[PDB]
């Protein structure tokens, strides 16, 4: 293209790429030069420093840092090239269409469209680096439905992106709400149908997207409870046995294929998904902590091409086998030895899946700093997919909780009360509302500055005939 | 017809252009059409047509700036055709020149651009350059991107985007590339020969289908270093407007283990993907070395990559690749046959006019005084390539530096105008330059080009026939040699007492037939036979036949044929081509000791006696060799070349050198003192005195017993 | 489809799966033919390389091909141009033991390669593929494809003076009158140069006992030494004596020996190898 590709992404990206990340450093002990001029050693420090990270404890480059070491290595200005595109995403897909002379793969295949041997080996950057919790009562809720049910549970949850200080050019998930799809959960486990989740879920992230919010992620609870008197339950997932079992990865990594990351660095424009999974376990302790995970570039592109499923060890993924349509070669996971050493160990019958993740650091926002939460919720409406228990959303539960404060005023108490997240989306279900009426009632429930647009929302007739129908109804 | 003249315009309008009426009705424009002007280096431009029948028939009138980034200079042609499809443009993101913007207070948009395309409706390109005059101040642009791309008219609601940093100046200039063959001299055949087996199978790909071959992809240019072997392949690209992709060789080879081959799969891969392309592999000897050098795994992957891709891209793409290496036998040999690098360009040192024109192109920016003589330096200047031309003008310009430094505070930061303006080169500082150049380009064989015709050589009517009839003749007339079947005669070997003009004739021989003369002495042969040169008989003669005509000359080459290196040469000279306009021709001072083997026929059979120079001869090489030095008028060299019979050209040159030595002492002891500008008689009977015969009467005895034994041998 | 070269500028280790990966497959989808291109790539002289993953890839070959021999309808099929440069070891029983040899062709094989390739271009009626095929001794058939393209260039670079390079596009009549000529053949003979008589090789040699006058008796000589045990061995079986090794000729220089070898060849049908001084 002569250049750079044109295409646009977040303005997370951008705002990232506009910085340069560079990390001062001040004369050392050990410079021998005047004032001015600089060494080795009072050099400013690329943000990909492998050391300083090492050194900070923080364990993944900040896929951005990444970006910008390629743009370093290679790539000179004004000559040498005509800027080849540094980043491309894995394919291990056969060419169905080489023809150096030979026919199709079913029946024929040279030596430049084989799938070479794949050699795995654990990433360097993590796209999303902190995922963060506006209120804890997002994933209290979430686990209170166990609580109530005892069964397990999943959900998507939503939110959007920014910066990220405490990591050289680093991202972090903020996720505003949980939404529950359809599941019939049990035990040991829980089930999904694909097609009907994806056919609501399509609906729910339209109106999501008219509110501003987007699908980062989703987050299960792998929770069993002990035999203590008090609130404990077993670890069963720590550096002993597993920590993704190969399900698990295997659906995170269907699910980052299918929300590809637009970036304007690569020859299709796309790569490594911003998707965030989380899994809720419980610590070595009692405690009920959260964790964070995300597959591999490689693991993402090597269920694509099918290649991997499960296995009843929960740490390893069985390998398929070759068939037409589907030619997969020998794979190598190469680790190091205590001696510092690396080692390539063919595994065709299993290998370990900690090959195939990188980890993310949860956490919650300061409690006494600024509060930018959309929505002042998580406690009121029931969720939406909560028909198992008492939970059942209906005109007289929204008679019961949203009744008495809008028959009377309290604008402070009326917008608390309305910038919900289910109870939104219920009533924009009612289809009581006119369009523009819902646009109206979205930004004054999930923006400041509200005074005047909820003004206008109880002025329109659609409300009143919404309240009439509430004062009608039991 | 559409090849309007350029002018100056009247209007200063970046979006204007004034045509006649005459051409106005020729090509049905109108007054305020839009239609697009191509003039040179496939530049174009949307202008606005307006009638003005003050220009004469067939020419137009376009302003500065249009002209500057057309790149076509007043009295140029340039083609006009309808633009009727332009779009008004959606945004218009455009930053500002640094250097135009310095002291500008407040929004320069709204002072500057915000009348001016306002109600205009003027159509900007991607890359164009329009100035605005507001106010007291001119602020020139560049128009960054256009939404629709590539170009769009600039209307009301037009959104213009004047957010950024400001760009320096210095990118365009320093940068210049795209460079014409304007920028380019003295190598007229080669930039032919590229020419030919490049811009044809891209910019007319109907040809071969319709002749029904595959054109070649290959190129491999070779030559001395310092040559502008990337120079010219940068020319050639720009000029084709093909999708360029220069790879370097040290660049992809700094790469960490497992990554130049990436490097070279990704551009193989980028280059196919948009043809045409015209893949530029410079330096190709560092990715590919010879088999005896590294052996390294790392050094073997990516030449077995190279392969992999050059055989991968035999089809129906429209790629070209490109090569550039010093000498033809540091390549890999696995990349010069059938299907790859198979068409070879030689690049040579250039001849007087072609160091006359490189430095009219290096001199042109210069601040050069009036006492300049170019002419003077190019005759002065022998195997200067291009790079030692440019560092000769870099010199000169750094000593007048120094001459006018006396005028120049290092301390005070700021220099007056006044002195700057003093400042000019002189042919002073040219000679100066010279006296400190070092050229390297001779150090190692190498083409040139020799201009001696039979005027320079004496006498020897009889051997200038033979030598006529043995190599003019098959080069001219090589219909005769089919119809009669004869194949022509390869080589002839010279034999004679030392300084009998040898070389002459062979430089003479090379001219006639108009073929580039490579030389090789007797110390290059030494060097080669105890393998420490750089160059080796196959490269010799290799680079002999992708310059042909070219003529190889072999000098004391007895020191040689006293062998591997003799050895060598046969089967070189056995597996040259008959039809291939090679010849080589040896010179030796004692015949019989060179080997019986290089006499078969087939071979340097033909042998030939060059004899000492005549009374006649003698008058004339006096003359030649004095043709411009000052002599004393009404002085006649017959009596002196009379006094000097049986002196061969060496003994000539050397009482020449005397007389002029005496005559300069005598002109230095006379300004000392304080006259002699010519050479009075008096220093040429004292060079007389000091004169000395260079050939014993043995030896001389000896050569024409050779001769007659030699003439018996073929008498019946 | 196996390349040399491909195989070999994979990363450490990749080189040797492939193989693997290759051989497997052909065995599954039986019957398969494996075509290793440029085996000396991935299989040198013992010393011309010591590098550890040369020696990995070699022994990975070897193995695989040990191993294939069994009742699997997989043939393997190598080529290479130094008969010599393939690892020894190679060529055993169970490995590469039929072998087969290329020589340059002669006037009929050039001739035919010159109508194979020339059958598409615009020849003019002008033309005596003939000559051509007689004049070019020595040519390979990449040299003749070579010379076709260059006399087509020739003749386009030629017809170029009408042809105005600044028009992307070229007048119709001029593209449809393009026709390549004799002398376009001769220019492309001339510029020409092929390679393969730098190294020995195997040609065919058509002279008779008619481009040698006399020698009557050294040709009943020559007659009796090679033609009748090769024309008829089943005598010789009978009388158990075998026949004769070599001969060899002696004289004053240019007597034409050369031409004597060369008509003993033709006349038992054998193709001639020849070995110069200097080689
Ligand atoms: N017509 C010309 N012929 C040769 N050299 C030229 C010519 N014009 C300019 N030069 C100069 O000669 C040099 C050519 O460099 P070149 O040998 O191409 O570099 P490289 O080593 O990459 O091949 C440059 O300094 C260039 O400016
Ligand atoms: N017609 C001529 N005959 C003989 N020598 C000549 C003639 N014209 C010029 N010369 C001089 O003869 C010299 C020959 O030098 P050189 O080539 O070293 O020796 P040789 O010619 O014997 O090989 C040149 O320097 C040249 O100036
Ligand atoms: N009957 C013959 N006797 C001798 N020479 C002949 C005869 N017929 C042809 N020739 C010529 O002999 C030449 C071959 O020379 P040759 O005897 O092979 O050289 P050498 O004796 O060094 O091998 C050819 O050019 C050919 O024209
Ligand atoms: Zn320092
Ligand atoms: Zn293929």
């Amino acid at each position: 293209r002569y250049g750079p590709l044109r295409i646009k992404e977040l303005a997370v990206d951008e705002e990232l790429e506009k910085e340069d990340g560079l990390i001062p450093r001040q004369k050392s002990k050990l410079c021998k030069h005047g004032d001015r001029g600089m060494c080795e050693y009072c050099s400013p420090l690329p943000p990909w420093d492998k050391e300083y990270h090492e050194k900070n404890k923080i364990k993944h480059i900040s896929f951005h840092s990444y970006l910008k070491k390629l743009n370093e290595n290679a790539n000179k200005k004004e000559n040498g090239s005509s800027y080849i595109s540094p980043l491309s995403e894995p394919d291990f897909r056969i060419n169905k269409r080489c023809h150096n002379g030979h026919e199709p793969w079913p029946r024929g295949i040279c030596s430049k469209c084989q799938p070479s041997a794949i050699t795995l080996q654990q990433q360097e950057f993590r796209m999303v680096d902190h995922v963060e919790f506006q209120k804890s009562e997002i994933i209290n809720e979430f686990i209170q439905a166990w609580r109530y049910t005892g069964m397990q549970r999943f959900g998507y949850m939503y939110g959007s992106y920014s910066k990220y200080d405490n990591t050289p050019l680093g991202i972090k998930a903020v996720v505003e709400a949980i939404y529950e799809p359809p599941q019939h959960d049990e035990q040991d486990g829980l089930t999904m149908d694909v097609e009907q989740v994806k056919n609501e879920m399509l609906q729910i992230d339209r109106q999501a997207q008219e509110m501003g919010l987007s699908r980062i992620g989703l987050i299960f609870t792998d929770l069993s409870d002990a035999g203590a008197g008090d609130g404990s339950v077993f670890c069963k997932r720590h550096k002993d046995s597993f920590f993704l079992s190969s399900l698990e990865v295997i659906m995170a990594a269907r699910h980052q294929t299918r929300h590809p990351n637009v970036s304007k660095y690569s020859e299709q424009g796309f790569f490594s998904s911003k998707f965030v999974t989380c899994v809720i376990s419980g610590n070595l302790e009692g405690e009920i902590d959260i964790s964070s995970y995300q597959v591999s570039t490689e693991a993402e592109a090597l269920v694509t091409a099918d290649m991997i499923s499960g296995s009843t060890f929960p740490s390893m993924a069985y390998i398929n086998d070759t068939t037409d349509e589907r030619y997969v070669p020998e794979i190598f996971y190469m680790k190091s030895n205590e001696y510092g050493i690396t080692v390539k160990e063919n595994a065709k019958p299993a290998f370990p899946v900690d090959y195939l993740l990188v980890t993310l650091t949860h956490g919650f926002p300061n409690t006494d700093t600024e509060t930018n939460s959309k929505f002042v919720s998580s406690t009121g409406f029931p969720w939406s997919n909560r028909q198992a228990m008492g939970q059942s959303q209906d005109y007289q539960e929204l008679k019961k909780y949203l009744f008495n404060v809008a028959s009377s005023g309290d604008f402070n108490l009326l917008h608390e009360k309305i910038s919900n997240f289910h109870l939104l989306l219920y009533i924009n279900s009612l289809q009581i509302l006119s369009p523009d009426e819902w646009k109206l009632l979205i930004e004054s429930a999930v923006k400041n500055e509200w005074e005047e647009s909820l003004l206008k929302l109880v002025s329109s007739a659609g409300w009143q005939t919404l309240v009439m129908i509430l004062q009608e109804s039991g | 017809d559409n090849m309007l003249l350029v002018d100056d315009a009247i209007n200063d309008d970046n979006s204007v252009i004034a045509i006649n009426s005459n051409t106005m009705d020729k090509l049905e424009l109108f007054r305020g059409d839009t239609v697009l002007v191509k003039g040179k280096k496939r530049k174009d431009t949307v202008l606005i047509v307006l009638i003005d029948d003050e220009l004469e028939d067939g020419a137009c009138r376009i302003n500065r700036v249009v002209r500057n980034n057309l790149r076509i200079r007043l009295g140029d042609l340039v083609t006009i055709h309808p633009c009727p499809d332009i779009k008004y443009a959606t945004r218009i993101s455009v930053l500002p020149i640094a250097d135009t913007i310095e002291g500008i207070t407040g929004n320069l948009f709204d002072v500057f651009l915000k009348p001016y395309f306002v109600e205009a409706y003027r159509p900007v390109r991607k890359g164009d350059h329009f100035v605005v005059r507001g106010g007291m101040r001119q602020v020139e642009f560049k128009v960054v991107d256009v939404e629709p791309e590539e170009y769009a008219v600039v209307a009301q609601d037009t959104i213009i985007h004047w957010e950024g940093e400001p760009i320096n100046r210095e990118d365009e200039e320093n940068n210049m590339n795209e460079v014409g063959y304007d920028d380019i001299g003295g190598c007229r055949k080669q930039m032919a020969q590229i020419r030919e087996m490049v811009e044809l199978p891209l910019r007319h790909p109907q040809l071969f289908k319709a002749i029904g071959i595959k054109p070649p992809r290959g190129v491999l240019m070779y030559g001395p270093p310092g040559t502008g072997k990337t120079l010219m392949a940068r020319a050639v690209a720009n000029e084709t407007g093909a999708f360029f992709f220069l790879i370097n060789g040290p660049e992809v080879m700094s790469k960490m283990a497992g990554e130049s081959e990436s490097n070279l799969r990704k551009a193989f891969e980028e280059a196919e993907k948009n043809a045409p392309a015209i893949i530029f592999i410079d330096e190709i000897d560092s990715i590919a070395p010879k088999r005896d050098k590294t052996n390294g795994e790392v050094e073997r992957r990516v030449v077995s990559q190279l392969l992999t891709l050059m055989d991968g891209m035999k089809a129906r793409s429209n790629v070209v690749v490109i090569a550039a290496t010093n000498r033809p036998n540091s390549i890999d040999p696995a990349l010069r046959r059938f299907g790859r690098f198979d068409r070879e360009v030689d690049i040579g040192i250039p001849d007087a006019t072609g160091r006359l024109e490189v430095l009219r192109i290096h001199t042109k920016n210069m601040k050069l005084a009036d006492d300049v003589d170019l002419e003077a330096l190019a005759a002065e200047t022998h195997g200067y390539v291009g790079a030692d031309i440019a560092s000769l003008c870099s010199e000169a310009a750094m000593q007048q530096i120094r001459e006018k430094m006396d005028l120049i505070d290092l301390d005070e930061d700021e220099i007056d105008a006044e002195v700057l303006d003093s400042l000019g080169v002189t042919m002073d500082n040219f000679r100066f330059a010279l006296g400190n150049s070092n050229p390297s380009a001779l150090r190692e064989t190498v083409v040139e080009s020799v201009n001696v015709t039979w005027d320079d050589v004496g006498g020897l009517d009889e051997i200038k026939e033979e030598l006529k009839e043995t190599v003019e003749y098959p080069v001219l007339h090589p219909d005769q040699y089919t119809k009669f079947g004869l194949s022509p005669s390869k080589g002839v070997l010279f034999y004679g007492p030392p300084g009998t003009g040898k070389t002459l004739l062979a430089k003479a021989v090379a001219t006639e037939v108009s073929a580039n003369f490579i030389s090789v002495k007797g110390p290059e042969l030494l060097s080669m036979w105890y393998g420490e040169s750089e160059s080796n008989i196959r490269d010799i003669f290799d680079k002999a036949r992708a310059a042909a005509p070219t003529v190889v000359f072999l000098d004391e080459l007895d020191s040689i044929a006293k062998d591997r290196v003799v050895n060598q040469l046969l089967t070189e000279m056995d597996g040259m081509n008959a039809k291939k306009n090679v010849f080589v021709i040896g010179a030796t001072n004692r015949p019989d000791q060179i080997d019986p083997a290089i006499l078969r026929p087939g071979r340097l059979d033909q042998l030939i006696y060059v004899p000492l120079p005549d009374e006649n001869a003698r008058l004339s090489i006096l003359n030649a060799q004095l043709r411009k030095t000052p002599l004393e008028p009404g002085l006649e060299l017959t009596a002196i070349a009379k006094a000097t019979q049986g002196f061969s050209g060496a003994d000539l040159l050397y009482i020449v050198q005397r007389a002029a030595k005496y005559a300069i002492k005598d002109s230095i002891e006379a300004h000392r003192q304080h006259p002699v500008p010519y050479i009075t008689k008096e220093h040429f009977a004292e060079a007389m005195k000091t004169a000395k015969r260079s050939v014993s009467d043995a030896e001389l005895r000896r050569y024409e017993a050779y001769s007659q034994q030699m003439k018996a041998s073929r008498g019946q």
